[PDB]
């Protein structure tokens, strides 16, 4: 058996364990992706390699991730891009920006970005966004695209509780969202 | 209260390495806003 | 508040979870640190660094950590030099090897090295160690001439149970080692 | 069974830095052994 687990509710000026990217550093004891500005991308990763399935065994992991998330718009009208939890190779990198979220490259199936998100879309992107234009929650696999979407709205400033579970029993993979009001 | 839920079917193992790094992005374009978490857990079990 | 934790009940040939250094690597489902050769050092540092203590509200953090050892001597009379757990700074690589466990470089207090570690220490040197010249735990505070120690009696070949706790409340750190028999 | 307790008093806070690496490590000199871990836990928690 191997297990990985670690809590952060409050963060450091310098939280070591942590992998910072692009714009992504630690301030008022919050972990900040990005600021208001334009044409940007940061991103925050665990320290430590997790181990997810194994091929001799074909054993796969179960998971779980829960974090509290904020999105703050000057005009709460005009947002953009979003916010998502991802899995990706160990060396990962900021992919592709804007619509694709800094995890995805194409709307196109790519085997090769071997990444699994779960994205929080505040902007409507014709090319791949449901047609409805609402905001949404979604699952995407080595695409954009989403394999799966939920309508969400929005509520800017607010806390946002989320829960994300995988039972490898099922390969379900479970998204939740909750706002106090 | 205000709530949300999404699932569906993910074959892990198929698409995503043995071992790999878990994280957060955000990104901005012409229209942006600002992304922040203010706090973090994760727990995971893999069987031998 | 911050937690960090682990669990491994057997290792994987690709533990990329843990950073080896020396002669330190994975195989058949064990860790080795050294095969029986002189003169060697292996090490093996978990990947993600651990928040110990924060300046700012003066807190420390309380700690337990478990693991099971096993020390193969080609001799029963000549055995050396011994086995450590260590807390260390974040980029630590391996130091004096022989006598000085591959954790310090000095039997006089050296305030630089900035580790603690708890050593079960299997060859006596005469420079700083116990007088009565039996193998020994103990307690280092950078130095290899520890705070205190306790007698121990090798058992070659057999499984040692190891559980290591820090109580921030009393600054008490506290070792326990078990054989079966 | 056998066992061996020890315990002392270490201020961490005044030795180690806020951040630290844990780890095992193992050495032979002119006289040796094989050093093997067949296990290992761990588990922290900083409350401020
Ligand atoms: O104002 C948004 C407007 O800009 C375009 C390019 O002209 O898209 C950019 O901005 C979006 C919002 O941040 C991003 O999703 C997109 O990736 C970026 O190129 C238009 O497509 C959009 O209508
Ligand atoms: O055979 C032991 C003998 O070797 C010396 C050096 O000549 O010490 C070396 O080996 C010890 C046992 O492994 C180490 O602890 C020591 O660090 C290393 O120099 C003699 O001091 C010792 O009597
Ligand atoms: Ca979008
Ligand atoms: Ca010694
Ligand atoms: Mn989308
Ligand atoms: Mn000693």
């Amino acid at each position: 058996t191997e297990t990985t687990s670690f809590l952060i509710t409050k963060f450091s000026p310098d939280q070591q364990n942590l992998i910072f990217q692009g714009d992504g550093y630690t301030t008022k004891e919050k972990l900040t992706l990005t600021k208001a500005v334009k044409n940007t991308v940061g991103r925050a990763l665990y320290s430590s390699p997790i181990h997810i399935w194994d091929r001799e065994t074909g054993n796969v992991a179960n998971f779980v991730t829960s974090f509290t998330f904020v999105i703050n718009a000057p005009n709460s009208y005009n947002v953009a891009d979003g916010f998502t939890f991802f899995i990706a190779p160990v060396d990962t990198k900021p992919q592709t920006g804007g619509g694709y979220l800094g995890v995805f490259n194409s709307a196109e199936y790519d085997k090769t970005t071997q990444t699994v998100a779960v994205e929080f879309d505040t902007f409507y992107n014709a090319a791949w966004d449901p047609s409805n234009r609402d905001r949404h929650i979604g699952i995407d696999v080595n695409s954009i695209k989403s394999v799966n979407t939920k309508s969400w709205k929005l509520q800017n400033g607010e806390e946002a509780n989320v829960v994300i579970a995988f039972n490898a029993a099922t390969n379900v993979l479970t998204v939740s969202l909750t706002y106090p009001n | 209260v205000t709530s949300y839920t999404l699932s569906d079917v993910v074959s892990l193992k198929d698409v995503v390495p043995e071992w790999v790094r878990i994280g957060f992005s955000a990104t901005t374009g012409a229209e942006y806003a600002a992304h922040e978490v203010l706090s973090w857990s994760f727990h995971s079990e893999l069987s031998g």
